[PDB]
Parts: structure tokens; sequence; C-alpha cells
């Protein structure tokens, strides 16, 4: 018994917390703003059981954005294999990654 | 322990019995310490050497119930040459009820837990051949 | 399972579509049943308070019955509701989807070979 | 990082000062329970948690819901002010007032 | 208490549950349960003896434990999916943490420890709020979740509660832990059909609610918290043994009552799921609260049990008690099984 | 996935606006007021494509006219806007109203030398409107096709057959 | 996911089973308790940060406040069981085994 | 080791949940919360969060644990808790020790094992705070939000003047 | 009514201060005619930027510039 | 540097879309000293 009080009556009582691509003060984006949207987007209406299938691309994306997992595993293998390059001694860094280059503006 | 219970049923019956065996002595001694579990929780031993005593007591008879169970049921689906048949699973379950009443040193037990574990075992075998679900899907 | 049939247009007791539904006759047997479920519940509460069981506070009695009537109509209009929901969208579901409902050859049983068993 | 390299300074000092005091003199040989007192640290407690709500108004002002901004911390106000006086008419607030 | 008071704390405790009911956010949900628990302490050391302040401690740690379990669920929630929508839960382990939550709320074996207990050292109208209107908020949540809930920890969780109620009931004289091991079995009852069809949850749970009433209501106006006090009432009250009577004999599920119109349902939504076994098992482990239905209904209705002398002069002073709803209940707990299919007025 | 498109680093390679953020702050308004149309391009620009990569040519554009802004202010009145950005510098939060005079004063040699006119309170947050040849982006989002909705229900709602079918019951 | 949420999440679960596994005294129970709550309290805050996730900023300190409410409760009931036995021992509240 | 820093105070963290969990006397148990609140306030305060670190000092500590420290005081006046405190330290420490030799482990969900500094914005969000920001629209957004909290710290203080009474 | 407010005046003025300051804080906002000008300089005050607008053609109450006539004005903030 | 490593895409985005996502920080200062990281990621946390 989800009793929908708040559509029934039209108050806004709690969906504006409710997910992040809602109105937020000053509009300050949240960092996964345009993920959770295409994948509300996507979602909408058609209900969860088709939402499971139909939306898992944007979904996926969504949850990449929001944990990084795809992303720091990405990192470690680059920074992994940069440290075995280094101690097998194949590979040295260049000025701009060691800080000798006075970055743009 | 899903684990436990598939690779119990993914050897053929009559086939190979010492890993048959051995699949549910484990299968046995993951419910007797379970059994253990609660049984030292809701109830506290006077000691830490009462309460590995009573944890050793219930693993060991649920494991030995386990043991003479699979052991019994690949020997009678051996000699008879009847994989897919209940009634191996009939007399194994009788032989561990026998065991059930070893271990708690009576012959009444041991008689009555015959019967009930051998009818259930029985209809394990029967839910195993036919399909029968417990956790069913929800489908509809 | 029909709750988000229901749930574009949340806690209406009837929608609007509900009217095109020939009400329940106020000489329904059900609506005739919670009626008699009313008039026990006035001879209980005769009983339960010592009161003489069929004589005493027949306004009371009354309006145990007048309240069970006038909750169990609109219970029973709901009720015809959501049956109507129900065969609706079974209805419209078949339309919608042939390849799922295909028309059975029916045979007749001079092709249909069907076991005999001898009772003997 | 100069706050936790103050925050550590100021530890230092203190460590250093009570380990002289407690070793520098070293060189010469030489209740029941009050409910009185658990209520009013309750009494604490809960207004506390009403001031936690009433912390961000100072950056609530600057809303452009002002209407609604003003009736929610007029009434957070009011309600601390309701149960400081249900606090005092059930004689909560008593022999410690 | 003062009344004001009590009336201000009674609808606290139903706009807990009803901000539960009708939220969208999963902090609101939490909210609901805080405001509840908060609000129906009081309710439960209304006697103000150290059976009331234990059972009230007992029960603080439960619903706190639960609450924070129910938290952790959320934010989970939050990590796998950046939002805050009362719907299906987006990983597992929420899912799973909820699912305890909400059955310890419930308090569904193995987490019914503490509803007998509970139960017992509070009086019996708060007894009453604990075993019918604390169910409704979880009951609610579980309902909003369910595309999300592990089919074979709520089945574990269903049986468990239905076996352990049944022989938990059993063994006892006190009716308050009758009722409540009788709340543990009729709540297995209820998420048992969960996942198949949660009008039948609903079914369950608004007929266990009626009946629980209807029982707790009888116990309220005849004074009793024993057997053996229940026992004197046919000298007392002899129409009030007619009720328990019929009232238990619908809570064990008996046609053509009442309480018949569950589990039927429930095995009917079982059965189409292709789930025999489970049902089966389920239905026969109710005879066992029907046997301690039965040994109610020999010592207060079917048998006369010997009274005092004193009894003699409450035959002289009518019950000035509110029996509120006591005969609607009545007969909606027994005479409502020919209304069975009003039963789509839940969908 | 597929393979992300970066510009080489001689497409980033500008002349870049080498002066410091009380320079910038000092020349702010004024550089609100003069340099308005290639930096209201560039951030509609930014807001519409929704990618820095679609937006580089665009934003040279605005480190061209930034200097150019800047060389304006070099040839004609170097000495009072230095005299003002050095007391706009001096202060933490770097005040406007700690440097009225140093400000008068540079306003007075712009409005004399170059005729520009200091913004009023107000102007410069104006949403303005912007004429660009660039199209508009039909799919900033770059999304994929939406799921087709479930069919809505039609049609005249009739009685239950044989009403609510349950086991026995004839309504 | 990031490596400080290891932590929290085993803050967590070490607090769920210091207060799942009692000693003796109501008081450390309820010690327990709060620390689920401060864990949950950090692991909500560094989500919400991290997400920029700007409206649930205001979500920790209602979590913060009603559990502190809880919390009050929580010791008022321990103030009354220690009203009755001298102690706040969780023995001494067993009467209702039968 | 300084790119490390959120872990470390988190490593501290789960230490001082050991040491309180471990409940050596809820006197001793107090003090153990108090060094998790200061840390996992600095944890707070390192992903930005000032105000809900301050309030985790003012409201958690300087709020909350005065009055469980006030009342174990007015209450109050092992073995097996220090071997449950090794357990849980060397439990952590093998946690820490697989997470920088692997970069990555799985107790129940995946951690990766680098610098919890690479989650993070690379932005600004202009002359304000937006955890300020987001805090203060509980007058403007939270409305529903200010009413149920406020009335259920009402129901708190009479609750407790009820309980608390004993008549 | 006016015996009753000097009898509370002399036994609790501080009570009477406190009701007073906190009727005196929750009408006058309602009488006040600078609580529209609080809403307008909280509108006025420019937190993000004002992203511009593709001109479609017909858009005359949209400025080309900042320092065009059309558009939101400040007057009455520098003046009041 | 990524050039003995079998199955390797340089550049291979993580997300399916082919939509601009903002750069995170390990993205942007994971090959560079621990002094511009420190600096990058917690300088106006830490200052004063
Ligand atoms: C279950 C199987 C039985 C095992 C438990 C036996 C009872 C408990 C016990 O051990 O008590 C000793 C002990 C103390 O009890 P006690 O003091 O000895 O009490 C008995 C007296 O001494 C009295 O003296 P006694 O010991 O000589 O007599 C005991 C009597 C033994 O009876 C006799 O001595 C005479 C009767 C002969 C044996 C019974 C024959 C029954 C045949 C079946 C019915 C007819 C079917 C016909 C069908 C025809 C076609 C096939 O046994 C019983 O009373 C138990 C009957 C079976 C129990 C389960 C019934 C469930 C029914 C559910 C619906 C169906 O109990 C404990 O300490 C509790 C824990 C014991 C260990 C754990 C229990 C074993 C669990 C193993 C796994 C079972 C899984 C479930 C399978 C079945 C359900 C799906
Ligand atoms: C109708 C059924 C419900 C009646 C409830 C009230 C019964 C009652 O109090 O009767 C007493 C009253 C006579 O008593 P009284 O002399 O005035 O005063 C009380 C005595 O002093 C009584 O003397 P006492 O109390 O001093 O001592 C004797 C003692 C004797 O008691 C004992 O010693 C203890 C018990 C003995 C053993 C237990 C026997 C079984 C009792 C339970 C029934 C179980 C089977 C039911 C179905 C199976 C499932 C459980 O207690 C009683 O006799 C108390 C009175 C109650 C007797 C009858 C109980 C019926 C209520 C429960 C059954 C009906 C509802 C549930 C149905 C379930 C599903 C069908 O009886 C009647 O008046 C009967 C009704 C006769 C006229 C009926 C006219 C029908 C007109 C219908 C059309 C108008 C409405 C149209 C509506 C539609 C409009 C659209
Ligand atoms: C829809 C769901 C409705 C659920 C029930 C709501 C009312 C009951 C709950 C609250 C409560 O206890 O109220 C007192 C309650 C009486 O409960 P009680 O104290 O146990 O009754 C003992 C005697 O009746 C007390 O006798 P007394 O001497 O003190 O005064 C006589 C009294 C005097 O009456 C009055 O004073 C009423 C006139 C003033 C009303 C307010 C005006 C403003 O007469 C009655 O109340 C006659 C009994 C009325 C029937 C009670 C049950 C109502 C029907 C429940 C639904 C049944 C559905 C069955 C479906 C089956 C299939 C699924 O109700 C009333 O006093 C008024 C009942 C009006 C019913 C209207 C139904 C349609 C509403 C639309
Ligand atoms: C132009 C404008 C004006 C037009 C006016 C036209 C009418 C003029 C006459 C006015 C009166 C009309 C009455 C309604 C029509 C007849 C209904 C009927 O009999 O349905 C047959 C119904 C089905 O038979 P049918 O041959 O297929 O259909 C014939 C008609 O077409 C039936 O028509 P249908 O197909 O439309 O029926 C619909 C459906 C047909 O039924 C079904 O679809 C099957 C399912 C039925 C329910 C089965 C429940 C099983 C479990 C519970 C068992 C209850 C325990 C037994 C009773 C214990 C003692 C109280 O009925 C229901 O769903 C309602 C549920 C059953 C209630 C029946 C009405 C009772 C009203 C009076 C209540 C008084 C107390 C009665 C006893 C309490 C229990 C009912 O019969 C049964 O199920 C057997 C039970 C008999 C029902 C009660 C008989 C009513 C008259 C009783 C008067 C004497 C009372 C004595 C004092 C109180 C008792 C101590
Ligand atoms: C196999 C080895 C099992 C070892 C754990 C169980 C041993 C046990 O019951 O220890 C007793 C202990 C209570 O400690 P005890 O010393 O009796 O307390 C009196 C104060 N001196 O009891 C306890 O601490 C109860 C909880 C022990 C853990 C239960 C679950 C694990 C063990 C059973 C399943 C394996
Ligand atoms: C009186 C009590 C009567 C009980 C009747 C139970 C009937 C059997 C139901 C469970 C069963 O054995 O199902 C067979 C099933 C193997 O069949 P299948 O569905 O192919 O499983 C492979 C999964 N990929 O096997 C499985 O699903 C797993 C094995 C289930 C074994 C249940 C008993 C285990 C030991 C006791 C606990
Ligand atoms: C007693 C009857 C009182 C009826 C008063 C009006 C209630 C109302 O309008 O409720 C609306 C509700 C249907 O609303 P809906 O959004 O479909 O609910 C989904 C809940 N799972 O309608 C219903 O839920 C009606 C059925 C409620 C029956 C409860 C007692 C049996
Ligand atoms: C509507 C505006 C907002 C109102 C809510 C916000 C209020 C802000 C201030 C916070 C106050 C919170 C606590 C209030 C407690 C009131 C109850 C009380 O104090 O009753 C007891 C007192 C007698 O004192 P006693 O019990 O003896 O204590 C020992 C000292 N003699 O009894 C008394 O002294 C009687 C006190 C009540 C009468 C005071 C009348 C003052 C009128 C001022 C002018 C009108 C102001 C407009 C508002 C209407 C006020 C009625």
């Amino acid at each position: 018994p989800f009793f929908d009080v708040q559509k029934k009556l039209g108050v806004d009582l709690d969906h504006w917390m409710t997910i992040q691509s809602a109105e937020q003060p000053h509009r300050i984006p949240a960092r996964c703003h345009a993920f959770e949207k295409e994948w509300i987007e996507c979602a909408h209406g058609i209900g969860s059981i088709r939402a499971e299938k139909e939306c898992k691309i944007e979904f996926e994306d969504f949850r990449e954005c929001l944990l990084r997992q795809k992303t720091m595993k990405r990192l470690n293998a680059i920074k992994r294999q940069r440290d075995k390059l280094i101690k097998e001694g194949k590979y040295t860094p260049p000025p701009h990654h060691s800080g000798q280059e006075d970055l743009r503006p | 322990a899903k684990t436990l219970l598939h690779q119990y049923w993914d050897i053929p019956e009559g086939t190979e019995c010492h890993r048959k065996t051995y699949a549910a002595t484990s299968i046995g001694g993951a419910s007797g310490l379970v059994v253990s579990a609660y049984s030292v929780a809701l109830k506290t031993p006077t000691s830490f050497l009462e309460g590995v005593a009573r944890t050793g007591r219930y693993t060991f008879t649920a494991a030995a119930i386990g043991a003479i169970f699979g052991l019994t049921s690949c020997i009678s689906a051996q000699v008879r040459e009847k994989p897919d048949d209940p009634l191996n699973y009939l007399i194994g379950g009788c032989a561990g009820g026998l065991t059930l009443g070893a271990r708690t040193r009576s012959y009444g037990i041991g008689a009555a837990a015959c019967a009930y574990m051998g009818l259930t075992a029985a209809l394990v075998k029967m839910g195993q051949l036919e399909g029968w679900k417990v956790f069913a899907e929800p489908k509809v | 399972m029909m709750t988000g049939r229901q749930a574009r247009a949340p806690l209406q007791f009837l929608p609007d579509e509900a009217r095109s539904l020939p009400p329940p006759k106020l000489t329904d047997p059900r609506l005739a049943y919670i009626g008699f479920l009313g008039y026990c519940s006035g001879l209980i509460d005769n009983a339960i308070r010592r009161r003489p069981v069929l004589s005493a506070g027949l306004h009371r009695q009354f309006l145990y019955i007048t309240s069970f009537v006038f909750v169990g109509y609109y219970l029973l209009k709901r009720q015809d509701y959501m049956y109507a929901v129900r065969d609706h969208d079974m209805f419209s579901y078949i339309k919608s989807h042939p390849e799922d409902f295909p028309e059975k050859d029916k045979k007749t049983y001079r092709e249909v070979f069907e076991e005999f068993h001898p009772v003997r | 990082m100069n706050l936790m390299i103050t925050l550590l300074t100021n530890f230092t000092l203190a460590t250093l000062l009570v380990t002289i005091a407690f070793w520098l003199p070293q060189l010469n040989v030489y209740l029941p329970f009050s409910m009185k007192f658990f209520l009013v640290a309750i009494t604490f407690l809960l207004f506390d948690l009403e001031i936690a709500l009433l912390l961000p108004l100072p950056w609530a002002s600057q809303t452009t819901n002002l209407n609604t901004m003003l009736t929610m911390a007029l009434l957070l106000i009011f309600l601390l002010a309701v149960s400081l006086a249900y606090e005092w008419t059930q004689k909560g607030l008593e022999w410690t007032e | 208490m003062n009344p004001i008071i009590l009336i201000i704390i009674l609808m606290t405790v139903m706009l807990g549950t009803i901000i539960v009911m009708i939220s969208t956010h999963w902090l609101l949900i939490w909210i609901g349960f805080e405001m509840n628990m908060l609000a129906i302490i009081p309710i439960m050391m209304k006697k103000h003896n150290p059976r009331a302040t234990e059972a009230s401690t007992k029960y603080f740690l439960t619903q706190s434990t639960a609450s924070m379990l129910l938290m952790m669920a959320i934010i989970i929630n939050l990590m796998f999916s950046g939002q805050w929508t009362v719907m299906k839960l987006f990983n597992p382990m929420a899912s799973m943490l909820m699912t305890m939550a909400l059955a310890m709320k419930l308090g569904m074996a193995p987490f019914h420890f503490w509803v007998p207990e509970v139960t017992q050292g509070i009086p019996l109208s708060s007894g009453l709020i604990l075993l019918t209107w604390q169910k409704l908020a979880p009951m609610s949540v579980l309902y909003q979740i369910l595309p999300s809930i592990n089919l074979d920890l709520i089945l574990t969780l269903s049986i468990l509660s239905i076996t352990i109620g049944g022989w938990g009931g059993l063994n006892q004289t006190q009716l308050r832990k009758i009722m409540a091991y009788s709340s543990i079995a009729h709540m297995g009852w209820m998420t048992a059909v969960l996942l198949y069809n949660p009008t039948m949850t609903l079914l369950n749970l608004i007929i266990y609610i009626i009946m629980t009433s209807t029982m707790f209501t009888l116990f309220m106006a005849n004074s009793t918290t024993t057997t053996l006090s229940l026992s004197h009432t046919w000298n007392k009250a002899p129409i009030m043994t007619i009720l328990v009577l019929i009232t238990l004999l619908s809570m064990g599920g008996l046609p053509p009552l009442s309480g018949f119109m569950p589990k039927w349902m429930i095995i009917q939504e079982m059965t189409k799921n292709d789930s025999i076994i489970l049902p089966t098992l389920m239905a026969i482990t109710a005879l066992l609260n029907l046997y301690f239905y039965m040994r109610l209904t020999y010592s207060t209705a079917l048998t006369m049990f010997p009274s005092t002398n004193n009894m003699k002069m409450k035959w002289q002073f009518p019950t000035t008690k509110r029996m509120t709803l006591l005969p609607t209940m009545t007969v909606l707990s027994t005479m409502l099984l020919p209304l069975t299919p009003i039963l789509s007025i839940l969908e | 996935p597929g393979i992300v498109e970066l510009p080489s680093l001689e497409d980033l390679k500008v002349q870049e606006v080498k002066v410091s953020s009380s320079v910038l702050k000092a020349a702010a308004h004024h550089y609100g007021a003069q340099c308005d149309k290639p930096n209201k391009e560039f951030m509609l620009c930014r807001w519409e494509e929704k990618d820095p990569r679609r937006c580089l040519e665009e934003g040279k554009l605005v480190n061209q006219c930034a200097l150019e802004f800047f060389r304006q202010i070099k040839r004609h009145c170097a000495e009072p806007f230095t005299e003002y950005w050095t007391c706009i510098d001096y202060s933490g939060l770097q005040l406007f109203r700690r440097c009225r005079k140093e400000q008068a004063q540079f306003d007075k040699c712009v409005l004399d030398k170059l005729g520009w006119v200091r913004p009023d309170l107000g102007e410069l947050s104006k949403v303005t409107k912007v004429k660009t040849d660039r199209p508009l982006p039909e799919n900033p989002y770059h999304s994929r096709a939406r799921p087709e909705p479930n069919p809505e229900v039609e049609g005249d709602l009739k009685p239950a057959r044989h009403g609510s079918r349950l086991f026995f019951w004839t309504m | 996911m990031s490596l400080v949420y290891m932590n929290i999440m085993m803050a967590f679960t070490v607090s769920l089973t210091g207060l799942l596994m009692y000693r003796s005294h109501l008081m450390s129970s309820l010690l327990c308790l709060e620390g689920m709550m401060l864990s949950l309290f950090i692991l909500a805050t560094l989500m919400i940060l991290n997400s920029h996730f700007t409206l649930a900023s205001m979500m920790p300190i209602i979590l913060l406040v009603f559990a502190a409410c809880e919390a009050a409760l929580g010791l008022s009931l321990l103030v009354m069981v220690s009203n009755t036995y001298g102690t706040d021992y969780v023995q001494n509240l067993n009467l209702l085994q039968c | 080791m300084m790119t490390y820093i959120v872990f470390i105070l988190s490593i501290i963290f789960v230490m001082g949940f050991v040491g309180f969990s471990s409940k050596p006397s809820p006197i001793y148990g107090g003090l153990g919360l108090i060094v998790s609140g200061g840390v996992g306030c600095g944890i707070v305060l390192n992903f930005g969060g000032s105000f809900l670190g301050l309030m985790v000092f003012l409201i958690y500590l300087g709020g909350m644990m005065v009055v469980f420290g006030y009342t174990t005081a007015m209450a109050t006046e092992n073995k097996v808790v220090l071997g449950t405190f090794i357990t849980g330290l060397l439990m952590e420490f093998l946690m820490v020790y697989y997470v920088l030799k692997d970069k990555e482990v799985e107790i129940v969900f995946k951690f990766n094992g680098m610098g919890d500094w690479v989650i993070y914005d690379t932005g600004d969000s202009g002359f304000f705070s937006e955890e300020a920001m987001g805090i203060a629209a509980l007058y403007s957004y939270g409305t529903w939000l200010v009413i149920v909290t406020g009335w259920s710290l009402l129901i708190g203080v009479v609750v407790i003047m009820e309980i608390t009474r004993g008549n | 009514v006016a015996a009753f407010l000097k009898n509370v005046w002399a036994k609790e003025p501080v009570l009477v201060a406190s009701f007073a300051i906190a009727g005196l804080a929750v009408i006058l906002p309602t009488l006040s005619p600078y609580t529209k000008y609080s809403l307008m300089i909280n509108r006025a005050t420019p937190y993000n930027y004002p992203v511009p607008l593709r001109d479609d053609g017909n858009m005359p109450d949209v400025p080309s510039h900042p320092q065009d006539p059309q558009g939101p004005s400040l007057e009455w903030l520098k003046r009041l | 540097i990524m050039k003995d490593v079998p199955g390797w895409k340089v550049g291979e985005s993580v997300f399916h879309t082919t939509r601009w996502v903002t750069p995170m920080m390990g993205e942007l200062y994971g090959l560079r000293t621990g002094e511009e990281i420190l600096s990058s990621t917690y300088g106006f946390i830490w200052y004063t």
C-alpha cells in the first residue's frame, strides 16, 4: 500500500530530493546529471520489467558514472604497466608528467 | 551451500561412490554446523570445552547421517542397477535414521527417523525426477 | 498485478470508467447478505451489553443494517469494476498478441485416439 | 594543512605541559542517581537537535522562496518554544529550573 | 497519561505509519519508522512496571537495529542507483538488508524472539496496536520492493515463521504470547504469497487484523490475560465464550469461516505458480495453530471450568467497558467467506 | 566501446592571456562591455554543444578578443590601469570598494581616450541574445532511440463475463 | 568502488557485530548503535558530496537529528532500567521468559 | 602517503570502531566513539563537507556523546575485549595489506586500491559552497522535511517526559 | 484584557517581552512595504552565468548587449 | 606505455555513449607527480 496521496492532492512532499536530475538550488548539476537524465527518460513509463532489459546501456553508463569502477580499473592497468616499465627501465616519464612545463593559462 | 547440493546432484547415481559419500558428508556437516551455531547461540554452554563438545557432537552426528545416507543410497543404486529409483533413497534415508538413532543411543528414535527420513529422501528423489519445486519462481 | 493500471490516476475508489458499468441492484443477494451481517452485528451488540436481543434498540439495529448496506454497495461496485478491468485487460492483451494465442485446430473424436483402459 | 599543523602544535604543547606537570615534581623525594540531572541533559540534547535544524538560517535567508523560508524558520523556532513551554508546564524544569 | 497527550501520541503513531505509506523518498520511509517507534514507546510504558520497561527496551533495541539496517540498505541503494525512489532496489545486498530489516520490524522468524516477550510485557491495548497497526508500515514497504526481494530469503523467512509460530504457541498458557506466536505464523503466511500475488498479502493482512483485533477486544472486555482467567468467562458472560469460540475457529482457518479465506486464496495463488509442496506443508503446519486455538476453545466455551465464590458479586454489575466495534469485528471475522470475491477491491 | 576523439596539441595552441586575476578583475566590467559578442557566442556554443571539443575555435576568438582588449588599454591607458589593478591586487578579497578613486581615474581615462562606458549595476548579469551561423545541435546528449511505450487502455468497459469466475461464485 | 567506502562499511559491520554481541552493559549496546549511526552519516555524506547531489546535503543532518532523538529515547529507557536494578546489565532484563 | 590521507583517516576510523565495539567499559567506549567521531569528521572535511563535519563536532560529539558520557558517569559511578580488539585490528590490517598489494579487493563489493583522490570533480562551484546551499534549501525546498523533523522532536520531548516520570 | 496585561507585566515582564517580540516577528513582515524588496534583491543577485539565447529572429525584449535598453534593470536598487 | 599489453585499445572509452563526459580527477592527474595531485585535489580544502 503505496497510497499515492502526493499525486492525488497534487502536493510535492518529497519528489524534489528523489533524483539528482531534479531542480537543484542555483541550478547546480550533479556530476551524473546527463547519465541520470538519459536513464530516466529511457525507462519512463515502460515499466520496470521492460526497463531492466531495454535501458541496460544507459543504466550501465549511469552506474559507471556514479562509481567509476571501469575508469579506476583502467587507470589501475595504466599505472601498473607504467610502474612495471619504470622498474624494468624500458620507459621514462616525460617532462610534462614530472612537473617541468609551467601549465597553460 | 547451494554449491554443496550442486556437487552432490551433478554425479549420477551408482557411479562414483566415494565422492557421493563425501558430498553428502559435507552437506550433513554444514547442517550440523548450522544447528551447532544456533545451539550455542540460544543456549549458552557452561564452558568453551562444553561448547566445542556440543558442536563436534552435532556436526559428527549429522555428518555420519549424511555419510551413511550417501553410501547406502549409492550402494543400493549399484547392486540394483537402478539409478533413477526412489527406493534407493528410501533405503538410504532409513540408514540415516538408524544412524541418528545410534548417535542418540535409542531404538525408537532410530525407527522413527528411519521411517520419516526415508520417506523424505524418497520424496526428494521423486522431486528431482519430476522436477518438483519447493521455492518456485513466480510465473503468473 | 494490476497496480500499474490504477497508478496513472491513484486513490480513486471508483474511477470515471466504472460508471460505464451497470451498478449492483439493490436486491443484489450479496448486498442482502451484507445487510444480514449488519443485522447479526446488531444482535451481537444487544447480546454483549445484555440487552434483550431482538427488541432493544431498533434504531441501533437499523443503523447497523443501513451502514453495512451503505458500505457494501460501494464495495460491490468496486469489486465488479475490478473484475471488469481484469477482463478488459485480458481481452485487449489477447487481441494485441495473436502469435501467443493461436486458434487451435479442434479435432472430432473420430480422429482423436484415446487409450482404452479396461476395468476388469 | 596549516590547520592540521596548528592542531598538532596545540596538542603537542598541551601534552608537553602535562608531561612536565606530572614529572617535574617527581624529582623531589618528599552517588545516588538524580533524575533531574538526566532530564536537564536530555532537554539539552533535544534542544541541541532543534538548534542543528536552526543553523543554516544565515544561508537560508538568501533564497528566492522567502515566504516559505520565513514560515519554516518561524515554525522551527516556534516548535522549540512549544518544547520549552511543554517542559515548563509539566514541571520538567523544576528544582533546577 | 494525560488524555490529550495520549491522543497526540496515538496520532503520531498513525502519522509515522501514514508517512511510510505515502512517501516516495527512502528518507521519509525511514523517518516514518523512526516517528512510529518514538511515539509507540510511551504506549508500551503506559502502566509503569518493570515488565513494561523491559518490553520497551527489547522493542527499542530490535526496532533501532532494524532501522539502522534499513538506512544502510537505503545508502547502498543510493550508491548503486544515485537516487532515493521507493521502488525496486538496485543491489541484491541492499535488497537483503532491507528484507532483513523489515523482517525484524515484523518480528518474523528467526527475528521473532522479541514478539512474545514484548507482547507479554505490555497491556492488551498496546499489544493490539503492536500486532495489528505496527505490521502495516513494513508490509507496505515489502509491497513496493517486491521486484528486488530474493525469493529464497522471503520463502525461508515465511516457512520459518509459520513453523516457529506454530510450535511456539503450543507451549503457552498466557494469552498475549498465544497471540504473538499466532502473529508470527500469520506474517509467515503473508510473506509467502507476496512475490506471487501481493493482493493476497493484503487480504491476509486485513483478515488477520480483523481477527486479532476481535480477540484482543474480547480479552480486554473480559479482563483476561491467561487461559485460566479466560476459563471463568462462562460463569460471567456466556455470550463472550461463543464469540471467542467462533473467532478462534476462524483464526484456525476452518471453513465456513472468514479466516479460511486468506490461506485458501494463498494456496490458490501458490499452485498457479507451480508451487505445490510449499502451500501443502504450510497448511499442514497451520494445524499447530489450530491445535492451540482449540485448546483455548475447550477451556473457554466447550467446557465449564470451576469458578470462584466471589464471581457471584460480579454477576451484579454490567460491563461498562467500551467494547468498540466488537460486534462488527466479530461478524467480519466469522461470516465473511460468502463474500470472498470482494478481495478484488484490494487490487 | 569506442575510442575517444581528442584534439591535437597543435589545435590547442593559442596566445594566452597571461595576466593575473587582479588585472582581470580590474578590467572586468569594460571587458564584459567591449568583448561581449565572441564571449556570448562561445558561451552559447558551450551550453548548446555540451562538449569543449566542439567549442575550440569560438574559444580561440575569446582568447583573440581579450588580447585586443588589453593592447588597446596598453596603448592608451596603461598607467591609470596599472595604478588601479595594483590597488585591487593589494586586498585579500580584492575589493572594488577599497579602490574607488583609482577606478574613477581609470574610467575617466578610458571614457576620454577610448569612449568606453562602464556597465551599470545589473547589466552584465542580463541574459542576452546571440546571432550564430552554426546549426542548433539536434542531439547534444547523443541519445539513442527511446523504447516504445506500452499500449494504452482504450475501449468501452464491459462487465466481467459471468462475474468473478472465482471457483463457484456466479457474480 | 572507491577505497574509503570499504572502511566506512567495515566500520558499520564492526559496530553492527558489536551491537549484535552484547557483553553486559546496555550503555555499550547504545554506543555501538550510535557508532552504526555515525558510520551511516559518514557514508551518506561521502556519497552525497562526491555526487554533487545538492539537495541530499540536508539528508545526513536529518539522519543525525532523528537518530540522536532515538538515542535520547534509548538513554531514557536505560535510566528506567537502571532505576529498577541499580545497574544497566542486560541480564536483569529477563522477566519476560515467563 | 599524503595522497592517501582520507584512506588513513578511514583506517583510524575503523580502529576506533574496533576499540569501542569490543566494549571495554562504557566510558572507554565513549572515548573510542569520540575519537572515531573526530576522525570521521576529518574524512567528511576532506571531501569538502565543512558544515557536515562541524555538525559531527557540534551535535554528535558536543551534543550527543556529552549526554552519553553524562548518563554513563551517573550510572557506572578484560580478556574478551583485548582478544576482540586484536582480532578486529588484524582483520582490518589484512584488508589494508590486500588492497594495497593488489590495488583491488572484494569482500562483499569490489573496491579499488588507489588513493581516493581520483574520484573527485575537476571544476569549481563559483561563489558558493554547494553543500551549504543544499543544506540552506531545507527551508526553501524541504518544507515537509522540516515539518516531520520538528514534529518528531516535539514528540520526542513529550515522550521523554512521559516515560521518565514513572506515573 | 487590560488588567490581565498589566498583571502579567508586573509579575512576568520577561515573558511579556518574549511574547511581544515573537508577535512582532510574526505579524510585521506581512505589514512591511520592504518585504517585496528582500525578494527582489535575492532574485537580482547573479550567482550563475546568464546563459545567452540563440537569436531565432523575433525576441524584441531580449537585448543583444548588456548596455542595451531592454532587459531587467536595477535602478530601483541603486535608488531605493 | 600500453604497447606490450595484449588487446588494449588506447583511448578506449569506458562509456557506451559517445557524449562528452567531464574528466575525472584521476583521468587528468593520474600520470603526474604527487605534488600536482595533492594541490589539485586538496588545495582548496586545505587552504587556510
Ligand atoms: C424488480 C426489482 C425487485 C426485484 C426483487 C427480486 C427478489 C425478490 C425476493 C427478495 C429476496 C431475494 C434474496 C436473494 C436471491 C436469492 C439468493 C440465493 O439464495 O442464492 C442462492 C445461492 C446459489 O444458488 P443458485 O441455485 O446457484 O442461485 C439461485 C439464484 O439464481 C441466486 O441468484 P444469483 O445467481 O444472482 O446469486 C448470486 C450469488 C450466488 O451464489 C454463488 O454464486 C455461490 C456462492 C454462495 C456463497 C457460498 C458460501 C459458502 C461458505 C459459507 C456458508 C455459510 C453458512 C450457511 C448459513 C448458516 C446460517 C446463517 O450469491 C452470492 O454471491 C451471495 C452469497 C450468498 C448469500 C445469498 C443471499 C442471502 C440473503 C439473505 C441472508 C440471510 C441468511 C442466509 C444464510 C447466511 C449464508 C449465506 O445458494 C447458496 O449458495 C446456498 C445458500 C443459500 C443462500 C441463502 C438463501 C437466501 C434466502 C434466505 C432466507 C431465510 C433466512 C433464514 C434466517 C437467517 C438464517 C438463520
Ligand atoms: C503568537 C506569537 C508567538 C508565540 C510563541 C513564541 C514565544 C516566544 C518566547 C518563548 C516562550 C517559551 C516558553 C513559554 C512558557 C509559557 C508558560 C509559562 O511560563 O507559564 C508559567 C507562568 C507563571 O510562572 P511560574 O510557573 O510561576 O514560574 C516561576 C516564575 N514565577 O505563566 C505566566 O507567566 C503566563 C504567561 C502567558 C501569558 C503571557 C502574555 C504576554 C502578552 C504579550 C503581548 C501580546 C503578544 C502577542 C502574542 C499573544 C500572546 C498571548
